[PDB]
RNA sequence: GAAACUGCGAAUGGCUCAUUAAAUCAGUUAUCGUUUAUUUGAUAGUUCCUUUACUACAUGGUAUAACUGUGGUAAUUCUAGA
RNA sequence: AUUCAUAAUAACUUUUCGAAUCGCAUGGCCUUGUGCUGGCGAUGGUUCAUUCAAAUUUCUGCCCUAUCAACUUUCGAUGGUAGGAUAGUGGCCUACCAUGGUUUCAACGGGUAACGGGGAAUAAGGGUUCGAUUCCGGAGAGGGAGCCUGAGAAACGGCUACCA
C-alpha cells in the first residue's frame, strides 16, 4: 500500500437529509482492493464521521487497475443515520442485528395456512380439537 | 377498462421528467391533486430528476413525512402531488426558493426567485363566472378558482394573486402590449409580445408573439401567457429566457463558455 | 340424535345422546320456529318446553324456517342470512339446506328451552354462566346500573381484575359519547366558524356593492 | 396486541389476437348530451314549534359479531344451537 | 353561439342533510360554576371544479374475393310524435304514424392460418414485403346465458344455470 487518495467531487451539504455528500475518488493504486471500513476510517478523518454514520456502498474498480469510484455521505446524528439508511446496509456495516426468518415461500404457505380461518382462530381450533378427539 | 392504469410505463413517462430508458419499470403515478400530470412537475421529480437532493423513494418520503418544503403557501404528503407552471417552490431548512416556467427547450427550468417574490403568483385565468350565491368566482391556471375579483378581469387575461388566501391583486391584460411567456408546444418557453391576436373563435385563437430580438412566431391562444409589460416582468426570469437558442448558437456558447 | 339444548336464564348449552325410537318419534310433524314439551320424551323432562332453534341435517346441512317438503333444497341466500357466509361486498350465493321439518337426518338438533318442568338437568340447567363482560357506553352503563341522567358512572364500572401472575391491576371500557369539555369546545368552533364565515362573506358582498355603485356613480 | 365489525380494497396486473372487412384501433378533434369512490382551490347563523307552562342536547337507544360455552357429518375458506 | 350560467319566486316531497365521530391536550378570566371560553390534526360533509376515471361522435383511414350485384325492413329496417328508458344522444325499448339507406366511389355477403401503428430489412433513390408477443391503445378469462358494492364490476384466483 503506497498510499490512499480518497477525493470529494460535488461537496453538496443538505439539511434536509441531514448530510454531506460527494462522489468518492479512491485511488487505492496497486494496495489490494477498496477496503471499505479503512475508507469509513479516513473520511470520517477528513471531514467527520466517527464512522457509524457514513455511508459508501459502490466503490467499482476501474479497468487498467488501482482506481475505485463511489458515492459517498456523512450524516450527522447517529440515530438519524439510524432511521434514514437501510437495515441491509447497517448490517453489512455491522452496528445492527440482521433477522433470521423463513422464505417468501414459506411466509405466502402461512398466508395459505392462515386463508381458511376465520375469527380469532381459538374458537376455530379448540373445537375442532374436541372433535378430532371424538 | 373497469379501472384506472394504476400504474406508468417506462417508456410511458414524461420525456421531460428527463429521465432513462434504463432504472426499473415504473414511473410514479401522480394521485389526485391540482395540475394535469404531463403539465404537472411533482416533487421526486424536481428532488431527484431536476435537482438532485436524494435517492430511494424512501429517502424522498421521509424527507417530505419531516417537511423540509413550502409549495405556494403549502406542503403536500404525496411524493407526486400535481404542482405546476407559475409555482413557488420553497425548501426550508435549505433556504431555496425556486419559481416553475419552461426552458427554451420546455423544460421547467431552475430558476430561483426570493422569498420575497415567494408570496405572489400568476393566475391566467380560464373563465371570471357568476357563480351560486351570487358568488363571482374566476378559475385559473393553477387549478383554483376565487371569488370577489377585480370584475374587470376578463377571460384569457392574467392576474396577480398571492399564496393561500389568494385575495386577487392588480393583473395583466391581454392586448398589443403585453409581455409574453408561451406556455405550450413548439413556442413552448418561448417569451415575446401580443404584436396581434388572431381570434379563432369556437376555440383556440392564436396570437403572434415576437421575442425579443424581433423574430416572430404565431402561438396558440391558450399557449399564449403575457407576463407583464414590455420592459416589465412582474417575476424574474430564467438563464435562456426563452429566446429560442438555435443548437448552432447552443454550440457556439459551449464553444465559447469552455475556457478560461 | 344428537341434542343441543339451550337454557338462557343460565347461558347455558349441553349435549345429549337421544336413544329412544318412540321418543324421538312424538317430534315427527312439526316446524321451525314451533314449541312442545318434551313430555313423554323423558319423565325428567316432563314439564319443561322447547320451541325448536335449529339443526343440520346427517351430512351437515341445515334446517331454516319457511323451509318445509322435508328432504333438501339448493337455495341462494345473503347477507343478514342463517346457513351463508358472505366473503365479499354484494355477494349473494346458491348453495344447499335440508328441510325445515323434523326428521331422522340430522345427526345433530338444538333446541332451546321454553319453560322447566319438575326434575333438572343435571349439567344444563344448574350452572350460572356469565355474560363474561358489561356494557362500555356511557348510556348503556347509565341503564346497566339504574342511574340518573347526570351520576357520573364513572366509579360504577366493574372492571376486570387481573393478576400478572401475581401482580394485580384493574381495566375497563372506553366509554364513547360521555360529555367533556372537548365536544364542547369542537361544537363552539362549529358554531363560531358557522358566524364567522357568514359576516366575512357578508363584508365581502358590502365591499362588492360598494364597488359597484363606485361604478354606476362613474 | 391474537382477532373481529367495518373503512376500503380485491375492477391490479400478465398473456393471447378467437371474432373481426369501419368492428376494435389511431389520431386532429370536440360535448352547450353526460356519471364521477378518490383528492383537495374554494365550500355551510335558518334544524324543532299556531310563537307561555314543549323535545335527552351533560349528547338520547338496542343489536349483535369477533368472544365464551353446546354442533354435525365419509368428507369443505361448510354449518345448527344459548 | 343555450330557454347557458345564475338564483328567487309559490307549491309538493315515505323528506336528504346539517356530523349524537376521534387524539394530544390544556390556556383564560371571575359572577368560583366546574362556568363558559379555547388551539393543534384524525374521519366524515354538499356542489362545482380539478386531478384520477368515463361516452360517442364530427372527421377520416385496413387484403382479397364479383365463382358475392344487388344489399336493407318477418320480429326495428330508416325516421317522427308521445311514452318508457340511460351517466346522458338515440328504436336503447314501447305504441301510434310515414317509406325507408347505399352504392359500379363495390354496398350486402364470405374468407382472413386479419390488431393494427411506432418497427424489420433492403438499401442512391424510387419504391416494396412481415409485424401474435416489452412503447399507443385496445377485446378477452372454455361457450353462452343470467347475477351484487362501488364512481366506474355481467369481474370470475366475486357469483346463478345449462352444455362438454
Amino acid at each position: 500500500s503506497d498510499a490512499v487518495t480518497i477525493r470529494t467531487r460535488k461537496v453538496i451539504s443538505n439539511p434536509l437529509l441531514a448530510r454531506k455528500q460527494f462522489v468518492v475518488d479512491v485511488l487505492h493504486p496497486n494496495r489490494a482492493n477498496v477496503s471499505k471500513d479503512e475508507l469509513r476510517e479516513k473520511l470520517a478523518e477528513v471531514y467527520k464521521a466517527e464512522k457509524d454514520a457514513v455511508s459508501v456502498f459502490g466503490f467499482r474498480t476501474q479497468f487498467g487497475g488501482g482506481k475505485s469510484v463511489g458515492f459517498g455521505l456523512v450524516y450527522n446524528s447517529v440515530a438519524e443515520a439510524k432511521k434514514f439508511e437501510p437495515t441491509y446496509r447497517l448490517v453489512r456495516y455491522g452496528l445492527a442485528e440482521k433477522v433470521e426468518k423463513a422464505s417468501r415461500q414459506q411466509r405466502k404457505q402461512k398466508k395459505n395456512r392462515d386463508k381458511k380461518i376465520f375469527g380469532t382462530g381459538k374458537r376455530l381450533a379448540k373445537k375442532v380439537a374436541r372433535r378430532n378427539a371424538d | 377498462a373497469r379501472g384506472p392504469k394504476k400504474h406508468l410505463k417506462r417508456l410511458a413517462a414524461p420525456h421531460h421528467w428527463l429521465l432513462d430508458k434504463l432504472s426499473g419499470c415504473y414511473a410514479p403515478r401522480p394521485s389526485a391533486g391540482p395540475h394535469k400530470l404531463r403539465e404537472s412537475l411533482p416533487l421526486i421529480v424536481f428532488l431527484r430528476n431536476r435537482l438532485k437532493y436524494a435517492l430511494n423513494g424512501r429517502e424522498v418520503k421521509a424527507i417530505l413525512m419531516q417537511r423540509h418544503v413550502k409549495v405556494d403557501g403549502k406542503v403536500r404528503t404525496d411524493t407526486t402531488y400535481p404542482a405546476g407552471f407559475m409555482d413557488v417552490i420553497t425548501l426550508d431548512a435549505t433556504n431555496e426558493n425556486f419559481r416553475l416556467v419552461y426552458d427554451v427547450k420546455g423544460r421547467f427550468a431552475v430558476h430561483r426567485i426570493t422569498d420575497e417574490e415567494a408570496s405572489y403568483k400568476l393566475g391566467k385565468v380560464k373563465k371570471v363566472q357568476l357563480g351560486k350565491k351570487g358568488v363571482p368566482y374566476v378559475v385559473t391556471h393553477d387549478g383554483r378558482t376565487i371569488r370577489y375579483p377585480d370584475p374587470n378581469i376578463k377571460v384569457n387575461d392574467t392576474v396577480k394573486i398571492d399564496l393561500a388566501s389568494g385575495k386577487i391583486t392588480d393583473f395583466i391584460k391581454f392586448d398589443a402590449g403585453k409581455l409574453v411567456y408561451v406556455t405550450g408546444g413548439r413556442n413552448l418557453g418561448r417569451i415575446g409580445t401580443i404584436v396581434h391576436k388572431e381570434r379563432h373563435d369556437g376555440g383556440f385563437d392564436l396570437v403572434h408573439i415576437k421575442d425579443s430580438l424581433d423574430n416572430t412566431f404565431v402561438t396558440r391562444l391558450n399557449n399564449v401567457f403575457v407576463i407583464g409589460e414590455q420592459g416589465k416582468p412582474y417575476i424574474s426570469l430564467p438563464k435562456g429566457k426563452g429566446i429560442k437558442l438555435s443548437i448552432a448558437e447552443e454550440r457556439d456558447r459551449r464553444r465559447a463558455q469552455q475556457g478560461l | 340424535m344428537k341434542l343441543n339444548i339451550s337454557y338462557p336464564v343460565n347461558g347455558s348449552q349441553k349435549t345429549f345422546e337421544i336413544d329412544d325410537e318412540h321418543r324421538i318419534r312424538v317430534f315427527f310433524d312439526k316446524r321451525i320456529g314451533q314449541e312442545v314439551d318434551g313430555e313423554a320424551v323423558g319423565d325428567e323432562f316432563k314439564g319443561y318446553v322447547f320451541k325448536i332453534s335449529g339443526g343440520n341435517d346427517k351430512q351437515g346441512f341445515p334446517m331454516k324456517q319457511g323451509v318445509l317438503l322435508p328432504t333438501r333444497i339448493k337455495l341462494l341466500l345473503t347477507k343478514n342470512v342463517s346457513c351463508y357466509r358472505p366473503r365479499r361486498d354484494g355477494e349473494r350465493k346458491r348453495k344447499s339446506v335440508r328441510g325445515a321439518i323434523v326428521g331422522p337426518d340430522l345427526a345433530v338438533l338444538a333446541l332451546v328451552i321454553v319453560k322447566k318442568g319438575e326434575q333438572e338437568l343435571e349439567g344444563l340447567t344448574d350452572t350460572t354462566v356469565p355474560k363474561r363482560l358489561g356494557p362500555k357506553r356511557a348510556n348503556n352503563i347509565r341503564k346497566f346500573f339504574g342511574l340518573s341522567k347526570e351520576d357520573d358512572v364513572r366509579d360504577f364500572v366493574i372492571r376486570r381484575e387481573v393478576t400478572k401472575g401475581e401482580k394485580t391491576y384493574t381495566k375497563a371500557p372506553k366509554i364513547q359519547r360521555l360529555v367533556t369539555p372537548q365536544r364542547l369546545q369542537r361544537k363552539r368552533h362549529q358554531r363560531a366558524l358557522k358566524v364567522r364565515n357568514a359576516q366575512a362573506q357578508r363584508e365581502a358582498a358590502a365591499e362588492y356593492a360598494q364597488l359597484l355603485a363606485k361604478r354606476l356613480s362613474e
